[PDB]
């Protein structure tokens, strides 16, 4: 069905919710209200308030009492309301959920799942739409996702609840009624930790994640015009990489460009490139650029339109790798 | 043997009953608490709740046509924003919610200003020199501890002001309200820490955040006095912040104020007025003049924010840092070049 | 001082080719890979 | 017009006055609060306070000769967590803080694991299935807010059982304890926190962390139940807990109980008091105090042997429990850690 | 004077409190005890308990009171026990502090400077050890300084609490006491933002920081007997990193490594990498490899010898680069 990123999110989430007793969805607003976004909408009309339910104001909390719950055996799928607000929840996801397992020797273990929205272009208030996948990819123990598409979200969050281990699954307010996909019914999964090719290419590779591949796509586009061929790959899981996507498209082309939203010292680009310069650095014909925000804090939202990395970025940076 | 546990909580609850001066008819409800206000003082602060009551209508109008951005209501609230701001002075400093914009204009910070907080530019948070107040915090929280540190700032230049802070009824929740009381309580402080209370936060009960009876007696975990006030009352509330400013300022500590109040007859406004009508102190004539006074003021900044020059990307890294680092100096020529 | 990337560098050196004595044809005296041919 | 705010925090402080039973000398000064023990369970509590005092002794000198890591001392403390322990069912959770080591040793964590943990090993840390405990925390409060989600967990399960947890008197000034306690309000549930006040955080005294007068009124902060306690006492520890327990079980939400203890004056110690208190009863004697002695040394030597003859951690077993299935960084590494140790 | 590492901070320290009336210092067990580690030592003796101060035990609160203390005129200098603490502290650090000068278009600042302790190779417990340098590189308005030696150490604290914005300072525990060297006495200042060559060479740049140094500096005596002469980068400074230091010796010696204790996924080692790949990859004979810790939560304390990275991983790496 021709689904929305948040509709399909909705579907897996009620997906998983049948699927397994022991799911539960919580957080600041996501029960009666549905959702400050409607991604948890009609979840507790039609589960209950024992498997969808609201939580006091409390970043913090909610992460220990996701912990408590595991232990419990239950399968918690908590909430954040805007990712600006993991720095509360610091401790809890990075201190101790990512631990839990290796701190018991694998007696314990912590099958959570906490969504956020997060990101820019819609004018948000102060502290909504910073990009801080680059902080909780450098916790060992943790895994790390951001789906671009409607289809995408709903075989990667299916995946995200299933595993046994802690997932961070980041979505992207921009991308939540975008666009429509089409998306099959029922249950389906797709790997964490693996990438795919979003357009085809033979002369410059260029990777993403978030809103900056729809971004890459449009760059790409206008690239074709002018006779230049760009693979665009959507990373899907920006911990772990895809190694084996990237490196073989690198190889293939020759040339590459990794793109975020998120400032240049931030986000995750720089593993990426680093990767690259490791594996494939005999297949460059020239050096791994970075599309990235100016290393501010992030814009007033007025400034947002000049600060944002757009297509127009990825299409200049791209040529100056075409043209080393 | 069984604990005496419904006895304390009764015991403790006896403790935090509702303060209130001025009952929904404008009649005085308690003589030996009735502050000292001179009727012009009685004058103004019903002249500012009623401009903030059209600066609310007026904002919410200017966000549904995109004039203003990010704006949160304050329709109700006039007696716990603006009478808890008339017991302050110039020196006391204050650290607003994001919800708290009149005390901070009020305390000095230009309207038009105000609305380039809402619209996202970055010289609405440019306060004047000798205006004590930081731009509205958007972290839930995050004013509660620096408040704590504030007061602490003041009390060591051995000065004769207070830091003040607001958070709603679901700031409470978080681990810094927390922090931020007993901080202060802990160093004894002048801080006056303001919860308001309006029984929702977004779509969240009050009774969802906390099984404590009132938000006040929050206070006794930091060891510090709590009070509940009618926070649709002018009086009550003036009453009760001017003595946790005379309680700080005496090194007695900080104070834990929680208002409770309605946000859209209990009105702040309607019981007033008949407070002062009762007086002759209040006209149709003088509220309709407060209200053009408010629209005139209200455009005059709109237009004021509009013809302020849009921001550019070298404008933000050069507020970064006072001295720029290697990566930011590069940027800026990047940019630089980007804009000529 | 030379500039070449390192795909050529390395066809150079197992090739037993010094790259400072060799004439670069890229762009600002960029040594290119069949230049090092042309060398040869 | 003064508010009353000196009376208010003066009769809020007064609804935690401290809880005693026994005093110095092993005299009942509250027997209507008396609670209900056999003369074997007297005696067992007694032997499990003596035996933790000998692990202490023993461990510090162990510490000292290198042959264990990290230790922090318990001596002084054996009513507060011996007592507290004993209050509880094998089906209660226990969350501990780095200090609360003998209650999880008391709910069936095995010496020698106790030990490895010590030293730095992740079997010290492996529970065994049943004992229903978390190797002990060692960032300050976050046991807190856990033990609320175990709670909660154990009440959407409908399980006859709760969760504890421990903090000392500086952790009172985290803002996760604050949350702990009052999400388990919020949710009414069946949790137990407990607040281990010795008066110094290191070289910090209680009077630097708050102004209140009591720890357990930050209670009131939840709207729940506190308890000041004699931390010394075996059995006003054990009557709180018990009585916590009873509240929680019965599905009326959580309780936090405060136990004023001295950490190692010589009078107030918990085993004098006991010892005279099951003395005058004739059911304690040196003998028995001597067989407890003597059992917990062989026991800690035994402990110590098999710890010795755990085989020593490797990197490729450090990854292999960081997930159940490696991604590929790791599996990367994996390999490359395989072979050097191959060798 | 000869000194010791923590003495040259405690001596950096005094001349700061001496120098400077509104320079003040707090944080848990400073005050009468004198710190954890003595670094405050005979401080509050001298200058009395109204400018060296104990704090409640609570992280975030001490970040808070340095906010609001610094909106009052002092230039407030706290202390965080140990680095594995800084979760509960990331918002008034990283969402607040990082961001007053910005957010108040200049009209307030932050002259903080936070110590902290990190650090592995002397068996200490749970989350005292970890390296999180990582998360705070990836934060605008914020600078991170790393010492290995006392006469680094004392210079840039000095400058560090100089500095008009927030400068991380982070003291590894191993480094405090483990080797003596002639500081100068008095005052002197190193600037932020600057690395130093502390061995010269010509067929290896390897780059490093805290205890890495060392272990580099050793690796290079061992190397030199190879006949592979390394040249030693201290960055001293993590962020902001001395691009033309690092560049000049990479296009000088035309092959890099980079030497970090923290985790592969974590550091700030990949930046450097990119940073490498994007201003001289024309120079690059081999691919820049990194050094750096399993990616695993940080090692159970029996377990470090065998994980954390030392002078062996080193002399392997950089000899997989010599001969690539
Ligand atoms: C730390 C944090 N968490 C969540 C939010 C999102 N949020 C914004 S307003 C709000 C409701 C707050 O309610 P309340 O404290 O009662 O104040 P009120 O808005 O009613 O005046 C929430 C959860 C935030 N700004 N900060
Ligand atoms: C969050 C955190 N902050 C600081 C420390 C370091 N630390 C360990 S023990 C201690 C004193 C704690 O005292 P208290 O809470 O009273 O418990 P006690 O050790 O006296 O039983 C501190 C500050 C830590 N482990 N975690
Ligand atoms: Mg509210
Ligand atoms: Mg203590």
């Amino acid at each position: 069905a021709q689904m929305t990123m948040v509709q399909a999110i909705t579907d897996a989430l009620r997906i998983e919710l049948k699927n397994d007793p022991n799911v539960l969805i919580f957080g600041e607003d996501v029960g009666v209200n549905g959702g400050v976004f409607r991604a948890t909408e009609g979840l507790q009309a039609e589960f209950g308030e024992d498997r969808v339910f609201d939580t006091p104001l409390a970043e913090s909390g909610i992460g220990g009492l996701a912990i408590g719950l595991a232990l419990q055996g239950f399968r918690p799928v908590p909430e954040i309301q805007f990712f600006g607000f993991v720095y509360e929840v610091m401790d809890s996801i990075c201190g101790q959920m990512a631990r839990i397992r290796y701190r018991t020797g694998g007696r314990y273990h912590m099958p959570i799942t906490i969504r956020s929205p997060f990101g820019g272009g819609v004018h948000t208030p102060e502290l909504h739409s910073d990009s801080l996948e680059g902080l909780v990819a450098q916790q060992p123990g943790l895994k790390v996702v951001i789906p671009s598409t409607p289809y995408d979200a709903k075989g990667l969050l299916i995946s995200a609840i299933r595993d046994n281990d802690p997932v961070i699954f980041l979505e992207h307010l921009k991308l939540y009624r975008s666009f429509r996909q089409e998306v099959p019914e029922g249950e389906y999964t797709i790997p964490i930790g693996k990438a795919d090719i979003k357009r085809e290419g033979k002369d410059i590779t260029i990777i993403a994640y978030g809103a900056m591949v729809h971004e890459s796509l449009k760059a790409a586009a206008e690239l074709e015009k002018e006779g230049i061929s760009a693979e665009v790959v959507d990373l899907r899981t920006v911990q772990p990489l895809d190694i084996e996507t990237i490196i073989g498209s690198v190889e293939k082309t020759g040339r590459a460009i990794v793109v975020q939203e998120a400032q240049r010292q931030a986000g995750i680009a720089a593993n990426v490139v680093a990767e690259i310069n490791e594996r494939a650095i005999l297949s460059l014909e020239a050096p791994v650029l970075r599309v990235a925000a100016p290393d501010t804090v992030y814009p007033f939202a007025q400034a947002e339109s000049v600060w944002l990395p757009n297509f127009k970025d990825v299409i200049e940076t791209a040529k100056k790798v075409m043209n080393f | 043997f069984q604990f005496p546990f419904a006895e304390q909580l009764e015991k403790v609850a006896e403790q935090f009953p509702t303060f209130q001066i001025l009952n929904e008819e404008g009649e005085v409800v308690n003589e030996e608490a009735m502050p000292e206000l001179s009727d012009e003082q009685l004058k103004e602060l019903m002249r500012r709740m009623v401009y903030t009551r059209i600066l609310d209508q007026r904002s919410i109008s200017l966000n549904r046509q995109g004039r203003l951005g990010f704006y949160a209501p304050t329709a109700g609230q006039e007696a716990s924003q603006i009478a808890s701001h008339f017991a302050l002075e110039k020196e006391d400093f204050i650290l607003p919610g994001y919800r708290d914009v009149p005390q901070i204009i009020w305390h000095g910070l230009p309207l038009y200003q105000a609305f380039l907080f809402s619209r996202g530019h970055f010289h609405g948070n440019q306060i004047p020199e000798g205006v004590n107040v930081l731009p509205p915090q958007i972290i839930i929280g995050a004013q509660y501890i620096q408040a704590a540190g504030v007061a602490l700032g003041l009390k060591m230049r051995g000065k004769k002001a207070v830091a003040i802070t607001y958070t709603g009824d679901g700031g409470t929740s978080q681990g810094n309200f927390y922090q931020g009381i007993n901080f202060a309580g802990a160093f004894k402080a002048p801080a006056i820490f303001v919860v308001q209370n309006n029984r929702f936060a977004i779509s969240t009960p009050v009774e969802k955040q906390t099984v404590a009876k009132t938000l006040a007696q929050k206070a006794v975990a930091a060891g510090i006095p709590g009070i509940q006030v009618d926070g649709m009352d002018p009086l009550a509330v003036y009453a009760a912040v001017k003595a946790a400013r005379e309680r700080a300022i005496n090194g007695e500590g900080p104070t834990l104020i929680e208002t409770l109040c309605f946000r859209y007859k209990k009105d702040p406004l309607v019981r007033f007025r008949k407070f002062l009508e009762a007086k002759g102190l209040w006209s149709e004539e003088e509220e309709n003049n407060v209200i053009e006074q408010a629209k005139e003021e209200i455009k005059e900044a709109i237009k004021k924010a509009d013809e302020t020059p849009k921001q550019k990307v070298t404008d933000l890294i050069s507020i970064m840092f006072e001295e720029l680092p290697f990566n930011l100096k590069e940027q800026y020529e990047i940019y630089k070049e980007k804009e000529s | 001082r030379v500039i070449a990337m390192p795909s050529v560098r390395k066809y150079a050196r197992e090739k037993g080719v010094d790259i400072r004595l060799v004439q670069g044809t890229g762009k600002n005296g960029r040594v290119l890979k069949e230049d090092i041919d042309a060398f040869l």
